[PDB]
This record gives C-alpha cells, structure tokens and sequence, in this order.
C-alpha cells in the first residue's frame, strides 16, 4: 500500500536523504564456489539454503558468452541450473 | 464470552493485541486458555492481514511441545483462539522463583524447546520473539512455547524487513534495520534464553539502551566457572555476532553437550533415500590418520590433472543513476514494468510463441559504499501446466537484459 | 472543509440534502453523504482514533457504551432552552447528570396492515397462527418479518413471562440470571414451532422482507415510518395499527431515538457543541419531520397538536405507552448481541432452544 | 522372475530416483562446440540438453559420443590441419549430422514409473535419460543405468531376494560372447574411435601380445585430451593416453563365469564400472557383459 507520483516522467526526487539497501551476507554464500568431496560425486551438491535458492548466480562472461545459474525448488528436491548463452 | 461449553476464570495476561483468559468447562471442568483478539482495536491498526496469516499457520501445527490451537471463532464483538492452558505459569518465574539451574533440568528443556523451533521453522515459520516470559510450562515441567501473535510465514527467496521483539533478545542484525533470515535471530535468542537457564542473568544488559546495542553488536560476554568449557564452546559458536559463522539446528544437534541425555521422542521413501542412495560432511580426525582415498570413477582424471562465481552485476555509480538507466533498457527492449518500491520492480514479458506469460522481481542491493548490486529473482506459477521451461525463460530475460547493459 | 455524514440504508439521503440546503447557503460549504455497510462497526473503528467522518446518525441506545468508553463529546444543559423545548425527553439522554444527545424523535414500532386484503387487522398473538393456517389455502401469508434482527423478534419472546431486566427500581441483581424463565422458553419454543410447521420461512432477512415489501408480495411487516413512502408507489391500500397483544399483556416495543452524534476531529468548541447546536435542533428538526416523514411525537407543543391529527401517530402513541424505554447503560449493548444470537443459533438448528437459552444467561453472566 | 522385478519397477516411479541435491548444465544451439568441450571438463559433468532459443524447445543431448563423433570424423593430420574444427558450432554440427537420420530428442515425465524409463532407455539405446517435468518445462535430472542398477541392488534384501541367484552366469547367457571387438595397448586412438563410431561399443578392454587385459579404454577417458590439451595429436598410443593415471589405478575389475550373479552385481556395484570383463585361468577374453544387458534381464 505505497503511493507512487509519476510514472511516465520523473518528476522529483524522493524526499528521504538515503534509501539504500544493504545486503545480507547469506546471499554472499555461494554454492557454486563451494568444493565438494572428492569421493561423492561431481554431479551432487551439498544442501542449499531456502533464501538463496530464487536469486541469480552469474559467473563473470569471459569470452562474449554469458553464464549464469539458479537454484530451483521442486517438492523435496532442490536443483541447480547452469545456461551458457552467446551474446 | 461463553460459545460452547465454557465460563472463563482469571485473566491471566494483557498479551500482544488483547488479553487471555482461562476457560472452564461448565460439567467437567477443563481448562483451555482463550485469547481474546478485540476486533475494535485490531481493524484500528492494518494488522488483518498479520492475524490471518497466524491463523493459517495454527490450524495445522500439532507438536507435544508447542501449544496448540484447537480452533479459531469469530464473531463481531472479538476474535477467540482456544488453546491448552497449563498449570506451571510462564518460564521466568520459574527462572525467578528458582534461581538458577543445574545442567540437567536446563539441558532437557533446552532440548525440548530447540526441538520445538525446528518444528516450527521446518513447516517455514519463524516467530520473532524469544523471551521466558511467552513460554510456559506444564504440570510436567516441561517446555511450552506459548506467544505466537508476533511470527511471520516463511516464503521462498524471500528476505525479512520487520524487525521487533525485546530489546535484550533481539539479534545484533535486526536492530540496525538489516535484511535477515527467521531461523539465525531465532538460534541466537535460543542461545540467549540457554545463557539465561544456567546463570540466571541476561548476557546482555544495560539500562541505557544505545549502550546496550553496542554491547549486543560486540562479541564479548561473562564466561562463569559455573559449567564445563563444552557449553562455552557451544554458546560462542552459537552466539557469533556474524550470521556467516552462527551455528545451525544441524551444528547443534551434533554437538557434545548436546546429545548427553537426549530422549529420541523429539527429533523424528524419505529414509530410504536417507541411507543407501546417499552413499552412493568431511571428517577432520578420518583425514589426520588415513592417506588412502576411493576416488569416484567420473572424477578420477581432474584430481590428477589438478572460476570464482559471482553474485550479481555490480556497477559503481549513483542508486537511481543507475535504477533510471535499467528502467530506460528494460524499456527498450519493449518490456513492461511495475514499482512498488523505488528501488523493487516486478516485470514480465510474454512468449512470442505462445500465449504465457513469464515474469521475474529486481531488487537493487548495496555491497559497500563504494559499490552495489543488482539482484535478479524467479518466481512461481500457481496454476496452469504450461508446454515450456520456467527456469529457461527467465534465464532468456535475465540475458536480453544484461547484454543491453553491459553493451 | 468538507463535512462527511455517514448514514444508515434505509433513509434518504435526499430528504437530509433538503434538509441541510438552508445551512448549507448561508455557510457556503456542500455536505457528502454516503450509506456504507454496516455502520455499526464502522463508527467505532475511526472514532477510537478520531479518523474520517464528522457526524454519525445511529440510535441513541449504542451511545451509552460508547460515552462510557469517554469517545462520544460533551454538552450541558441550559435552563432557559431545556424548559421551554422539551418537557421530557432530557431524561432519556442524560447519562450521569450531563447530557450527552439531542433527543429528535419519539419513536415506536407499529402494524402496517394491508386494507383490500384481510380487512381486519388481528390483535392478538395468539390467533396469527391461526390466520396463517386459514390462509395458506388461498396463497398467501399473514405475517412475513424479519428474523435476523431481534429488534422485530423480541416482544414475541418477552411477551409470555421471559423477562432479561427489571427496572421497578434504581436495585437489581447483577447475579441473577432471567432469559431462562418459563415465558422466554415458552415463546422461543413457539418460535420454533412456527417455523418448524412451515408457516413461517427461516431464510428471510432484511433485504428479503424489503424487497417483498416494496413490492408488495408480503401483506405485513413491522418495519417503520421509512417503508410508507415506498408504500406510495405500491397499489396496496394500507393501515397503520397497533401491535398485537399476547395473552391480555400488550406488546413492548423498544424506543428508539435516531441520533446525530459528532465524531472527532482536532479543533473542537465547546460553544459550538452546545450553543450552536441548539438553534440547529429548532430548524434542523422541525424542517424535517414537515418536509418528507412526519414523525408525529415530538415535544414542542406548537407542531404536536398538528401531527397529532394522524390516527397514524395514534396508533405508535398506544404502542408507546405499552411499551417499556430502553435502559440508556452500557450493558445492554452487550445485551444486544446476545439476544440476536439467539434467534440465529434456534433457527439455524446450531442450538436448542433450552442451549440457547442457557446460552444467553452465560452470555449475561460471562460476555 | 518377472514377479517381483517387474512390479518393484512398475509401482516406483522416476522422482525418487533423483537425487536431493545436484548440478546440471545445458548448452544453447548458437555455442561453438570447443568452448562447451572445454567447459564439460571444468565443470565435472559430460552431459547437457541443447536448448535452442527459437524454438522454444529442447532440441536434442550432448555427450562424448557427439564429442567421439566430430573427432573422428573431421580429422585428418594431427599438428596442422586442426583449425576448422575450432571455429565450428553446435547447430552446425546438428544440421550436418542430421542429413543422414532424424533422431528427436526423448523426454519422460519424472511421475511416470521406471519401468517406462528403462523402456525407453532400451527400446532407443541411449544411456542419457533427462527427466523433466509437463507443468514447470524444467530438466530436474539426467537419469542413468549405473543409478538403477545401484538401486535396485542396495535396495533388494534376503525375504525378497529372489530365487533366480542360484544359476550361473555362463549357463544364462547374458552377454555378447561372439564379436569382442579389441585393440592393442601399440595402436592409437584413432583406430579405437574408428570402432567406437562404427559399431555401438561402449569402451575396448586393451590386450597385451597374449590378450590379457592390462587396462581399458573407455568413451569417458578421452575428455582427459580436452583437459591437458593434448587433443590435438591422435597418432600417439593408447598406452600414451592412460599413462596420466598409472600411479592412481587400482587394477583391472574382472569377474569369472563360475561365480553367482549376486556377487558380480555386488562387486559391480561396489566398484562402480559399467562392465566386468569376464575372464579365465589363461586371461583369455571370452565375453563382455554390459549394464545395459543386466537391466534388460530384469526388466524381462
Ligand atoms: N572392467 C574394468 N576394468 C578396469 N577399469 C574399468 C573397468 N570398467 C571401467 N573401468 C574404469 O572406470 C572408469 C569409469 O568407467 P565407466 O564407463 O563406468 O564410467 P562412466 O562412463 O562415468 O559411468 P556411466 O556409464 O554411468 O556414465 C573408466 O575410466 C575406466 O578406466
Ligand atoms: N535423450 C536423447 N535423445 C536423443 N538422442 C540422444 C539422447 N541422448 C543422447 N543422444 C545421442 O545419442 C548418442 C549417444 O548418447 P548416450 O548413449 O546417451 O551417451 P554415451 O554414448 O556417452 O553413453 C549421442 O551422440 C547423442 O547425440
Ligand atoms: N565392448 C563391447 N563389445 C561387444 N558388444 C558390446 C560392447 N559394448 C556394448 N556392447 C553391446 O551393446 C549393447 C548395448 O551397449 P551399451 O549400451 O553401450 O552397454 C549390449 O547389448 C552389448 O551386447
Ligand atoms: O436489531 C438490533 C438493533 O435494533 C435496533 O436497530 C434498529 C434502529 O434503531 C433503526 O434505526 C433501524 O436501523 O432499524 C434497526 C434494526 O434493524 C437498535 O437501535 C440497535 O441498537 C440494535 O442493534
């Protein structure tokens, strides 16, 4: 329930002196960067947690191409997405 | 009051919104405890929506332990949730009344209420408040956890912005106004409430409340000779002013102190996947004595022949600067938007090969003074089995997005 | 600078414009009126913090829980217009030796009979069964009221000995307990049998009987002086009778006063509320009750003896004085609630009619 | 036989055989092929859906066959003709490879029972299985043989073992016994790919000038080519090949006719190969059991 002035062109600024934001170290966590064990499985992954899963995960594009990855809920399965997309 | 079968007694509180009374049963005489909801003073405030979202929450939880609602009535004079009333009264007379406590008794009810939390935050919810005062005990002597009119409902990749409760037991992140997670504040006022069953006295205390929060956000703390350097140990780790070093249900569950004395009735295809698929946490004393490992066969030439992922996208220059060069991109690229805050968008596109729709949420977040970060979340579908891949299209729009920003 | 004035559904905003067009030229601001929803929640939502509108129209009984809650605002007496304006009606508003409303109207509920069809309008409970069952051959139906509010329920449960309160004397007895008695069971238990023998429909509330009214289709209900200017637009040649008697004991009908109370607002004079208001009582009132619905029972001789020339006004006047005013305290709000979950509770087959019963005394005893 | 296998695979269904926690790629049509080929080792996984952009839609798989496939066929010396394979792509690829036969690309719904799973895999002779869902259109899972046999082994227990364990593996006759197709531990890739892309062989166990198998050589070793940039020269044998791992190797797994088939699957299991390469007293390679073979006699 927020009121909003002017959409189409901006107006004014907004009248608070500072709104930033600061973020929360559990989405610094990555999973990605952890190293699992040697003896498991490269395909497995240790256990992620409930917050981080809907966020974006990008690794730096290297060579005109874009890598990015998510971590999408199921029912009692979790699962991370890795799309390597050229510009 | 009266709606089946029960004249209520004394008043046994003032509670968060209205007070609680003691039902009795007109033929046999049993006590529930009524919490009186007053409807005047609950649609003064915006709250109706916070008290519904108690209320289906409720309806569901049965746990030995926690106190359960039984049913909810309405009716335009108030609200009336009936739940077990329990003879011992409120924890911190108990606390008052006896001083302070020997390892058993506190150990046991420690148990007993971190089994109730898990409870709760495995079904996804959190209540804020941690305090002796809103839990009771029962003629048992065991551990209730009473007050839950100030607990939230969990949702999936989302944050929490409310931050309430007493001013002793809140966590050192939520009192200057930070983003945080239910289940850490939630360990931290349970590792608060452990310090207060085996010394008697609060950790952190002061009357001038500026101090007390400098107190709170540093980590020192009285260390007794009362108890056995394992439980320091636990409350050390346990009571880390950094959330990344805090420890979890899991890292107290395996800890020393922890396990002695434990009765298994707490902690309850799930098991068979448990044990034999599983085999298909690192031991520090297994790698100490032995040199001899089984490598997988899939992973045998990378340790033989043997990329740091990055948040998000981070470019330093000015908040709305930057919000207003996003929302001109994200315009020419022809899609449409909507803000609720001026920092949150909410956007969607449409399939050009089928009639859905996808959409995804941008929050805006700073990593340090010097720099920030733009945020990029999926979302759910509520109904509709739809011939195409969720995950991918958002990928897409993640991607025609960051290519018109960065080039 | 503008004056919000929330009012109830069944009257007309219209007759209150006319009204309000002769304050509203000299004054030169223009007055919203809307008609939201049940208002009786409504008020006391935004009165308890002062919010939104300025005046509430609403029966005076649900102020004496809200003056002693201390939200309502305070006037005093004046000894040269309290004589001469009103004999009387100062002790129905004066709650703890200070006045705290403006008594508009005496009123009281009554029959309104259809004439070309049952010429003659019974008086006695006791043989509307009868007249139901004598006439449930031809098609139609004698009474037809609604059932959901128990300000049209009571004087058939009171009538046969079932009494909540007594008011002999200044004494009563907070302990006992009288809902229970052998009158209230007697004429719930009649209730019951009234519906249960299919004479009377269990469905029907107040937009149901309204809209059977406006139309015509239900020859009696006992609604008020509001439904006659929509019996004017009906065919239906009518009558205005006293209500019926039970057992040689009349019917009591509640009195109720339609109030103007002002809500909270920052600035507020103390002159204003009751000097001012007092010059608007003379003009507001009797403009009113001329212009669109006569009323018929008011204090000021002058316009009495031309209202009562109604045989109309004589009939809610023989009513009245059967009848027995309303205790201005705040318990019988919470006297209110309980009876209409009495007549829900026995008609939804919920409850019984001795649960329901012993129900309302534990409401009594125990909120 | 068939009693229990049979309704143990029809009333399970492909959920449970996910596991709780996993990482999964996939490619876009427009990637060149070398950078995925490169990117497939670093990330510890060799199979991904190609989805195409325009299409909406999962095109097709990529594996180390597809990977086997454009060594071998586009090759011809082994220092300076190397450039054209570097600058090629996947949707090129796809194109030209598809001018012989159309193969789409299989998908099962993870609600589905194994059953229809190990059918498919059979019934198209593919080992790369995806899983993906008809409401959300996501890929959860890659589904294997080497997951279902270890499943149905782990979980099978004595009061329902069945009484097929008493027979032999030499008198069931599972197997390819006729045409074990075989290389020296002196002759290059090259000629072992040739037999990869020509026959439907999984791997070659190598034999020494007696025919003992001294080691293997599987379609997952190559990728160690692509992970030391050693790709580039085939002329090299496959001694020089698997000498990476001479100091890490246990021996060569092996079982014998004469043992019970409970044993071999547990040591199938437990040493987490795809195959046993049957032998004798001599050494002497009679024939090659496969997994694929296994899961078809259970389903039957
Ligand atoms: N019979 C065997 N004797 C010796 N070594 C073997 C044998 N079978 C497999 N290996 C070794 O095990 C490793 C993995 O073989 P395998 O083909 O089972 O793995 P994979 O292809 O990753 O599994 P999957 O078939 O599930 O994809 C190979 O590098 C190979 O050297
Ligand atoms: N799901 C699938 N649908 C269609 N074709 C596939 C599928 N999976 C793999 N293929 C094709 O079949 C060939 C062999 O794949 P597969 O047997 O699954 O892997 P591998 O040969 O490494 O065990 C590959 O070249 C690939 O192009
Ligand atoms: N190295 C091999 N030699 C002979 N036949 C094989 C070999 N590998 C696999 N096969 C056969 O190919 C079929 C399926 O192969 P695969 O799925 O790759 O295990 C089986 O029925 C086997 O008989
Ligand atoms: O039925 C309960 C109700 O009865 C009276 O309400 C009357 C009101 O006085 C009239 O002005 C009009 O609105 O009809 C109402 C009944 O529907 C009491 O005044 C009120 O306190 C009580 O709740």
């Amino acid at each position: 329930p927020g009121p909003y002035g002017q959409e189409m062109y901006a107006f004014r600024s907004a009248a608070r002196f500072k709104s930033p934001p600061i973020l929360p170290p559990h989405l610094l966590q990555v999973i990605l960067n952890k190293d699992t064990n040697i003896s498991c499985d490269p395909a497995l992954l240790p256990e992620p947690n409930h917050v981080m899963l809907n966020h974006l995960y990008a690794l730096s594009i290297k060579d005109s191409v874009m890598v990015l990855s998510a971590t999408h809920r199921y029912k009692k399965k979790y699962v991370t997405t890795l799309l390597y997309k050229p510009i | 009051v009266k709606i089946g079968h029960y004249i209520l007694g004394d008043t046994l509180g003032v509670g968060t919104f209205g007070k609680v009374k003691v039902g009795k049963h007109e033929l046999t005489g049993h006590k529930v405890a009524v919490k009186i909801l007053n409807r005047q003073k609950i649609r003064s405030l915006d709250v109706v929506g916070k008290i519904r979202r108690e209320i289906q929450n409720l309806k569901l939880f049965r746990h030995p332990h926690i106190i359960k609602l039984y049913q909810v009535i309405s009716t335009p004079s108030d609200i009336f949730m009936v739940m077990e009333y329990v003879s011992g009264g409120e924890l911190f007379d108990y606390i008052c009344k006896n001083g302070r406590l020997d390892e058993k008794e506190s150990r046991r009810l420690f148990q007993q209420i971190l089994s109730g939390v898990d409870y709760c935050h495995r079904h996804m919810v959190v209540h804020r408040d941690l305090k002796p005062e809103n839990v009771l005990l029962d003629a048992h002597m065991n551990a209730k956890i009473a007050d839950f009119g100030l607990s939230n409902m969990m949702s999936d990749g989302e944050f929490l912005r409310t931050s309430c409760g007493s001013p002793n037991y809140a966590a050192p992140e939520v009192i200057s106004g930070r983003l945080y997670a239910g289940p850490e504040v939630d360990i931290w006022s349970s590792g608060v409430i452990l310090y207060a069953l085996l010394c008697g006295t609060l950790p952190f205390d002061d009357d001038h409340v500026p101090t007390l929060f400098k107190k709170i956000c540093d980590g020192i703390f009285y260390t007794p000779q009362y108890l056995n350097p394992s439980v320091i140990s636990l409350l050390k780790h346990m009571l880390q002013v950094d959330p990344m070093k805090r420890a979890t249900i899991k890292d107290i569950r395996e800890h020393e102190w922890f396990k002695q004395d434990l009765p298994k009735y707490l902690f309850p295809n799930r098991r068979i996947m448990n044990e034999a698929k599983d085999f298909y946490s690192p031991p520090d004393s297994f790698l100490d004595d032995h040199h001899l490992t089984r490598p997988h066969p899939e992973r045998v030439p990378f340790l033989v022949a043997e990329a740091k992922w990055h948040l998000g996208i981070r470019s330093q220059s000015r908040p709305n600067d930057i919000m207003a060069e996003v929302c001109r991109a994200i315009k020419q690229l022809d899609y449409e938007w909507k803000v609720v805050n001026p920092y949150y968008l909410r956007v969607r596109r449409k399939n050009p090969v089928t009639s859905t729709y996808s959409k995804m949420s941008l929050q805006l977040y700073q990593v340090d003074s010097r720099t920030y970060l733009l945020d990029f979340r999926s979302i759910d579908d509520e109904l509709t089995p739809r011939p195409g891949s969720h995950t991918i299209e958002f990928f897409e729009m993640c991607a025609n997005l960051i290519k018109i920003l960065a080039q | 600078g503008k004056l919000v004035i929330w009012i109830n559904g069944d009257k007309g905003y219209n007759g209150l414009a006319e009204v309000g067009k002769k304050f509203e030229k000299d004054t030169g601001i223009k007055v919203t009126v809307e008609h939201p929803d049940k208002l009786e929640e409504k008020f006391p939502q935004v009165a308890a913090t002062g919010d939104g509108p300025d005046i509430i129209f609403w029966a005076h009984d649900r102020f004496g829980g809200y003056a002693q809650s201390g939200l309502l605002a305070e006037i005093t007496p004046a000894a040269a217009f309290q004589d001469k304006l009103y004999p009387f009606t100062w002790d129905a508003v004066r709650y703890n030796g200070k006045l705290i409303a403006y008594p508009i109207a005496v009123e009281a509920l009554s029959l309104i009979y259809n004439k070309d069809l049952l010429p003659n309008p019974p008086k006695t409970w006791e043989e509307i069964p009868a007249l139901d069952k004598e006439l449930k051959a031809k098609g139609k139906s004698a009474l037809m009221f609604n059932l959901q509010e128990p300000y049209f329920t009571w004087p058939l449960i009171a009538a046969d000995g079932g009494y909540a309160f007594k008011y002999e004397n200044g004494k009563y007895d907070i302990k006992d307990v009288g809902v229970d008695n052998a009158g209230a069971k007697a004429g719930l238990t009649f209730l019951v049998d009234l519906i249960k023998n299919k004479h009377m429909n269990a469905d029907t509330d107040y937009s149901i009987a309204e809209a059977a009214f406006n139309k015509g289709e239900t020859a009696m209900t006992i609604n008020g002086p509001w439904a006659w200017s929509n019996i004017d637009t009906s065919a239906v040649n009518y009558g205005v009778t006293v209500l019926p008697t039970f057992k040689g004991q009349p019917s009591k009908p509640f009195v109720g006063v339609l109030s103007a109370g002002i809500n909270a607002a920052s600035p507020n004079k103390e002159l204003a509320k009751e000097f001012l208001e007092n010059y608007l009582l003379t003009d507001e009132g009797l403009e009113a009750v001329n212009k669109d619905k006569p009323l018929g029972a008011v204090a000021l001789k002058s316009y009495e003896e031309e209202l009562a020339k109604d045989p109309r006004i004589a009939a809610t006047m023989e009513n009245a004085q059967k009848g027995e005013i309303m205790p201005n305290i705040p318990q019988m709000s919470a006297f209110w609630y309980a009876v209409r979950t009495a007549v829900i509770n026995a008609a939804s087959g919920r409850q019984t009619v001795d649960e329901a019963l012993k129900d309302a005394q534990t409401n009594a005893a125990e909120f | 036989n068939n009693s229990v296998y049979t309704f143990f695979m029809k009333s399970h269904r492909c959920y449970d055989l996910i596991p709780t926690s996993s990482k999964l790629v996939v490619f876009d049509t427009s990637l060149q092929v070398k950078k995925a080929f490169f990117a497939l080792v670093t990330n510890g996984v060799r199979a991904a859906p190609l989805w195409d952009s325009k299409k909406q839609s999962f095109v097709g798989m990529l594996t180390i066959t597809d990977f086997i496939n454009i060594l071998h066929r586009y090759y011809k010396s082994a220092l300076v003709q190397i450039y054209e394979l570097e600058e090629h792509k996947i949707e090129t690829w796809r194109e030209v490879y598809l001018q012989d036969s159309f193969k789409p690309l299989v998908c099962i719904s993870p609600n589905a029972s194994l059953f229809d799973a190990v059918s498919s895999l059979i019934r198209n002779k593919i080992h790369r299985l995806p899983v993906i869902d008809p409401e959300s259109g996501n890929t959860l899972y890659i589904l294997t043989h080497k997951r279902i046999l270890k499943f149905l082994k782990l979980f099978i227990t004595e009061f329902p073992k069945p009484e097929f364990m008493s027979k032999s593996l030499e008198e069931l006759q599972i197997g390819t016994y006729a045409n074990i197709a075989m290389v020296r531990t002196t002759t290059p890739v090259y000629v072992a790919l040739g037999i990869f892309v020509q026959h439907r062989v999984s791997a070659l166990p190598v034999v020494d000038e007696k025919g003992r198998v001294v080691d293997i050589y599987s379609k997952f070793d190559v990728i160690n080519l692509a992970a030391e940039k050693t790709y580039n020269n085939l002329d090299v044998s496959v001694t020089k090949a698997l000498q990476h791992r001479s100091h890490y190797f246990e021996g060569v797994l092996k079982c014998y006719l004469h043992e019970t088939l409970e044993t071999i699957i547990n040591r199938l299991v437990e040493a987490e190969v795809h195959r046993l390469v049957v032998v004798d007293e001599n050494d002497v390679v009679k024939g090659i059991v496969s997994l694929s073979d296994i899961l078809q006699a259970l389903v039957l």
